[PDB]
């Protein structure tokens, strides 16, 4: 839908294997 | 394997307890799914005809369940005539709940054998029927035929009017029959008598309801038939202004915005004039602002350029620019951008201060009471303030310099969007990058005790900015945004996305 | 496969009108304000046709909020002079709520259907009572069976329980066996032939409508 | 049976 | 018949709004085609000029989008062909304009005349980014000759449509034709760039009654295994 | 100061500086100098100008009206500022009334201001507004004033309770409501037939068997909502309606078929057959009529 910064990094709320695997490891 | 379960799954249906019957049919779906084998599809589908004809009313709705699950699958069935001929047989049963199993079965498979011509006159002969349940299953059915068959479709309109005009048909049932209509989209005679009807029927039928279901489907009817469409769109601005029900009028914006989003090409001036006078007259906010989508999603497309240097638009958008209603501004202001970011006419100067003003009240309303629908009208504004500094670069000095002066009073969510937006405009333009780095960065000392959620989010964003504003080595600045992060932070993925951006 | 196939779609009519007439704060008509519609002395039949013609555009679910008002209210119904518009709406939502709490739904509208007699009329009959005892469903008033729409719902609840009946006695009989064969079989098919006889004197025109 | 009348096209396995 | 008003409106309504913005030219391009498509699906008797048209529309947007892309800013050796659409664009409008011309029947003169001159602005196309992703001189010189003879022979060849191709692509190189061949051929490759960025968009004038040649195979008929069983060598 | 501010920004940052400050305190109001720059600016206005000089200039101006709306939007219990508001609202639109200005966002703006001001106050009595409701109708000019009498009789009915109802009056008035095709229409029906009752059906029915081109489905759902059995009250009104000598006749029909009691139709087709002078009902109408009511 709408989004204000078309090129965002943290648009994407559920990530990739690698990115999930070091979010929850790292948010702690 | 696939025959194991298959002989598994027959061995339930023999079974002659309705449960484990049941169970079994209902299973043949997955079955379907595990072994997409056509020699299988077909053999179980044939099973599945022949528990249908011969076992009661249940387990008959059990296998139209599936039917409707394995729509795909039906394409696989080689012994068409066979599996559909022992299908047909239940709609000579006396028992009208049979037969209204059996007529939605043949809508369920009105895509594999459509023109089957004893299946179009079961669906005819069982539509004048007087159990309700065998008229309603004759209904669906004959509204799957119009949607494969051309003649069943050029059948079944003439008896689909006498139906409406006839005096014995009620009205709710009426009301299920006319989106019968919304498939005579297979020829332009056929569009054309269907579109006569409907005409007739919104004169002689004039309740809320029936106008309702009639002008929707003659929309979706002119949708796929492009040829009415432009009449479709003069008729319904005419029942948007004239039409006085509030419901009338709220189908009419609703699907005068699915014809805008599909063809906007084929708007005309003078449909573009007749909804901005609409807008302009109508005094109940919620028309207006639907309207004003409608206007917007226009806008967006070249339909405005078909339109064109002052106009009812304009007027319209300069107006409803500065509306008490949050909405309403948000898509003013929006109409607005995109005249400006369009056309480079000579009066167009003075409106693009017009709508940078807008853009900074939508600012000062919209960045304080953390509402989701404050959320939207701030995320609107804020693409809005991002697509007319990058079309109209000679002005995101003055945008950037409002994003910092509001920065500061902004809530949480509100600094995270302007950020994002202040991220876009910085990165599309280099020119500005030691001072509002600055500003930024004393900002960037009281995020430590600002919340507890989204202050991870304000900080990644805000670090993010900071970088893209900034082009050189920083030490004492870097200083203090790693003792921010190791006072505030500690938690690392924070800090790891922001080591990203610096990245 | 009658209160199954109903929730089946003719055409999504029903989707695009809720979509359309449901925005304008229409949900403000509470199940209260329609029990006070109804329980106004003068009546106000077109109070209460304004409320349940909203209604019908509500789904099954939120529907259940309403079943109480308009099940408990219902032998208001069969009083005269009631049009027949309430009756067919009251009848079409008591087929949507049949489709999401039929147990409870039947249980409380056998209650509501009492004649009357005493000053509550007995509204004690359970589940329990009616699966025991189909035929309660036919000593409810006797207004009703000339009321088309009531009978439909009297009809529906009828059948249910016949089939009730018929589950809940192989239950009983599995539960103290731990012959009775015949006897289960023979006492289905006499409740179910007493259940047609019933109903068959129920069309018989009675003295009145020899007038 | 029941659920046919007796005048109805037959059908032939 | 609305269906030959809705196509004829479609046809003016692209042609009068030449002048909008690329992308939103593009846009209308492809609104466009998509209206034509659907409308040759409805109506079997229009089918053939609404593939007509539509194929002639789907060049002129292949033509916009290849050279509007970002290939013209940078210089010759900074040239990559992994992100190049408009060899692919040049070829796909080159093959349309043949289909154009020999599919489909009753085809007159002045059709004739227009797909030759959209094939000519295809070789040109062409030429311009062969011209970009080469350095030496004698691959330059052969196609531009090549090229300035197609020229040469397609005005010979249509004197009497010549004055119907106003502001044309072809008009412009008449402008400069007995001129063309004494300039350096990197200006020739700047000039005729240039001028076919800003060149016209042609009006396809539509026949009375055209169809799309079609063929359906019906004997072999793909229908399944049990395939046809033959000696090696020999023929089946 | 403030008085300076506006004597210079009319004729940048330091609106900005304002603009950010009225919203600050606004977000103060909602959590739990407003009316000083309200006062400082009509003693601004009413002194001797200004209004033309922040007319060129709308887009510094009409932002700040729409922040001190929202203020008395957000608390109506500070009445004399909400009251200064208004008089400002009403010294601007007559101070600007000068022709030759041409149209502008802040006129409309304060053409809307004011018109949502007007509305959410309430009016004495129902019966005062009516009569000047169908005098302005009769004189056939002045849509706005149309418009703010209609929502004063709106406001006043829906704060209100049962007052006269005078039927020949409300047939003459909603007639020229339909002729001049007021956008009130369905709020104002919506409004009196909620309450107000003494024979709203009649009131209806006299409407639709008079010309009434857009507005009919709308009159067409009101007897069928307060008419279920449509025919039941007064029946030689809609007698005439669904048999004589109209477009919407094919749906009151249907209505009338499967909606009433088997007495209305007995005693309907007694009617039909037992008129030994008549001529009439419709054949056509009546014929159907009698088809369908046997099948």
């Amino acid at each position: 839908d709408v989004s204000v910064w078309e090129e965002n990094w943290e648009d994407d709320i559920v990530q990739d294997d690698f990115n999930q695997q070091l979010r929850l490891e790292m948010f702690r | 394997d696939a025959n194991s379960a298959l002989m598994e799954l027959d061995k339930g249906l023999r079974s002659g307890k309705l449960g484990e019957q049941c169970e079994a049919v209902v299973r043949f779906p997955r079955l379907f799914q595990k072994y997409p084998f056509p020699i299988l599809i077909n053999s179980a589908f044939l099973k599945l005809a022949d528990v249908f004809r011969v076992g009661n009313n249940f387990l008959r709705l059990c296998v139209l369940k599936v039917t409707q699950q394995s729509e795909k699958h039906l394409e696989k069935i080689l012994n068409v005539d066979e599996f559909v001929k022992r299908i047909f047989s239940v709609i000579h049963s006396n028992d009208p709940v049979a037969r209204a199993i059996t007529l939605r079965m043949l809508g369920s498979l009105a895509s594999i054998i459509p023109e089957r011509k004893n299946a179009h006159h079961s669906i005819r002969q069982s539509l004048d029927s007087h159990d309700n349940v065998e008229v309603e299953a004759a209904v669906f059915a004959a509204a799957n035929f119009s949607a494969q068959s051309k003649d069943f479709a050029v059948g079944i309109c003439n008896k689909i009017s006498e139906m409406i005009q006839g005096l014995a048909t009620p009205v709710d049932l009426k009301l299920k029959l006319i989106p019968i209509l919304q498939h005579m989209h297979h020829d332009a005679i056929l569009a054309s008598s269907a579109r006569q009807l409907l005409q007739q029927l919104v004169t002689s039928y004039p309740s809320t309801k029936m106008v309702i279901v009639s002008l929707h489907t003659f929309t979706l009817l002119a949708a796929s038939s492009l040829v009415d469409t432009p009449k479709q769109i003069q008729l319904l601005l005419q029942y948007l202004k004239n039409d006085p029900r509030k419901a009338v009028k709220r189908l009419a914006i609703q699907d005068l915005k699915l014809l805008a989003n599909k063809t906007p090409h084929t708007w005309s001036r003078e449909n573009i004039q007749a909804l901005c006078e609409c807008a302009l007259q109508t005094p109940y906010d919620s028309l207006k602002l639907g309207m004003l989508s409608v206007l917007s999603t226009l806008s967006g497309t070249i339909a405005i350029k078909h339109y064109f240097r002052s106009s009812d638009l304009v007027k319209l958008a300069q107006e409803c620019c500065y509306h008490n209603n949050r909405g309403i501004a948000a898509h003013g202001v929006r109409v607005l951008t995109n005249i400006t970011v369009s056309c480079q006419e000579k009066d167009l100067l003075a409106l693009e201060q017009d709508a940078v003003f807008g853009l900074e009240s939508l600012l000062v309303l919209c960045s304080q009471d953390d509402s989701p629908g404050a959320q939207a009208t701030l995320k609107i504004a804020l693409n809005c303030m991002v697509k007319l500094a990058k079309g109209r670069p000679h002005l995101s000095q003055s945008v950037v310099e409002t994003l910092l002066t509001q920065l500061h009073s902004a809530q949480d969510a509100a600094r995270i969007l302007m950020c994002h937006c202040l991220a876009a405009i910085a990165m599309q333009l280099p020119v500005l990058g030691d001072g509002m780095l600055g500003d930024l960065m004393e900002l960037y000392k009281v995020i430590g005790r600002s919340a507890t959620d989204k202050q991870q989010e304000l900080l990644v964003s805000l670090a993010t900015v900071i970088f893209v504003a900034s082009q050189k080595a920083l030490s004492v600045e870097s200083k203090a945004v790693i003792k921010q992060q190791l006072e505030s932070v500690s938690n690392g993925w924070t800090v790891y996305r922001i080591a990203r951006q610096a990245s | 496969v009658d209160d199954w196939i109903c929730e089946e779609e003719i055409t999504g009519t029903d989707a695009l009108l809720r979509r359309m007439l449901l925005t304008n704060n229409a949900k403000n008509h509470s199940p209260k304000q329609l029990q006070e519609a109804f329980s106004a002395v003068p009546v106000n039949n077109t109070q209460v046709m304004q409320i349940i013609e909203h209604l019908t555009l509500l789904s099954a679910s939120e529907l259940i909020p309403y079943a109480e008002v308009l099940t408990s209210n219902m032998s208001q119904l069969l009083n005269s002079g009631v049009p027949r518009r309430i009756l067919q709406t009251v009848n079409k939502l008591w087929m949507v709520l049949n489709t999401v709490m039929p147990r409870r739904l039947w249980v409380m509208t056998v209650n509501a259907l009492q004649p009357s007699i005493k000053f509550v009329r007995q509204q004690k009959y359970t589940q329990n009572d009616l699966m025991i005892d189909p035929l309660i469903v036919l000593r409810c008033d006797q207004r009703v069976h000339r009321c088309p729409p009531l009978m439909d719902i009297t009809l529906h609840m009828l059948n249910g329980y016949l089939l009730a009946s018929k589950a809940y006695l192989s239950a009983h009989l599995k539960e103290t066996e731990q012959t009775r064969e015949e006897l289960k079989n023979a006492l289905l098919a006499a409740q179910d032939s007493a259940a047609v006889q019933i109903l068959l004197e129920i069309c018989l025109p009675t003295e009145e409508e020899k007038a | 049976s029941p659920s046919y009348s007796p005048t109805s096209p037959s059908y032939s396995p | 018949d609305p269906s030959q008003q809705f196509l004829q409106q479609s046809l003016e309504r692209v042609y009068s709004l030449q002048h909008l913005d690329p992308q939103g030219a593009q846009e209308l391009l492809e609104f466009t085609i998509r209206d034509l498509q659907r409308l040759g699906e409805l109506q079997s008797e229009l089918a053939g000029v609404a593939d007509f048209s539509a194929t002639y529309l789907r060049c002129q947007l292949l033509l916009i989008k290849a050279l509007q892309e970002k290939l013209w800013n940078v210089a010759a050796p900074l040239y990559l062909k992994q992100s190049d659409l408009a060899s692919a664009a040049a070829k796909q409008i080159m093959e349309e304009t043949y289909k154009m011309e020999f599919m489909y029947s009753g085809v007159e003169n002045k059709q004739v005349v227009i797909i030759h001159h959209m094939r000519l602005q295809a070789k040109a196309l062409q030429l311009i980014v062969t011209a970009r992703t080469t350095r030496g001189l004698d691959p330059l010189f052969g196609m531009c000759e090549k090229f300035l003879q197609e020229v040469d022979f397609f005005q010979r060849y249509f004197i009497a449509d010549l004055p119907h191709l106003q502001d044309s692509f072809v008009d412009k190189l008449l402008d400069l034709m007995p001129r063309l061949m004494t300039s350096k051929p990197a200006e020739v490759v700047k000039i005729l760039q240039t001028m076919l960025r800003q060149s016209a968009f042609l009006h396809l004038p539509l026949p009375e009654q055209i169809h799309k040649a079609s063929a359906t195979i019906i004997e072999p008929a793909g229908e399944s295994d049990n395939p046809l069983r033959f000696t090696s060598g020999l023929v089946v | 100061d403030l008085a300076g501010m506006f004597l210079q920004i009319f004729p940048r940052p330091v609106a900005l500086a304002l603009q950010q400050a009225l919203g600050q305190e606004l977000a103060r109001v909602v959590q739990g100098i407003t009316v000083r720059v309200l006062q400082a600016l009509a003693t601004l206005l009413s002194s001797p100008a200004l209004v033309m000089s922040m007319h060129r200039s709308h887009f510094l101006a009409c932002p700040l009206l729409r922040q001190l709306c929202q203020y008395q939007r957000c608390v109506p219990q500070d009445t004399g500022f909400s009251s200064l508001f208004l008089k400002v609202l009403l010294q601007m639109l007559q101070w600007l009334d000068s022709p030759g200005v041409e149209g502008g966002p802040l006129r409309a703006q304060l053409r809307m201001l004011a018109s949502q001001a007007s509305a959410g106050r309430r009016l004495s009595d129902v019966r005062g507004g009516l009569l000047r409701l169908a005098e302005a109708l009769a004189f056939r000019q002045d849509l706005e004033v149309v418009s703010s009498t209609v929502r004063a009789v709106i406001a006043t009915l829906r704060s209100g309770e049962q007052c006269s109802v005078e039927p020949d009056l409300i047939s003459k008035v909603l007639q020229g409501l339909i002729e001049v095709r007021s956008p009130h229409l369905e709020e104002l029906l919506t409004a009196f037939f909620s309450a107000t009752a003494d024979k709203p059906v009649v009131v209806v029915s006299s409407l639709l068997l008079q010309r009434l081109g857009p507005s009919s489905g709308l009159l067409v759902d009101w007897l069928e909502m307060l008419d279920p059995e449509v025919v039941s009250s007064c029946p030689d009104l809609q007698l005439r309606l669904l048999f004589s000598r109209p477009s919407f006749r094919p749906y009151l029909l249907t209505l009338f078929t499967h909606q009433s009691s088997w007495p209305t139709l007995h005693q309907c087709i007694r009617v039909l057959l037992g008129k030994s002078r008549e001529q009439r009902f419709d054949p056509s109408a009546s014929l159907d009529f009698l088809w369908a009511c046997i099948h």
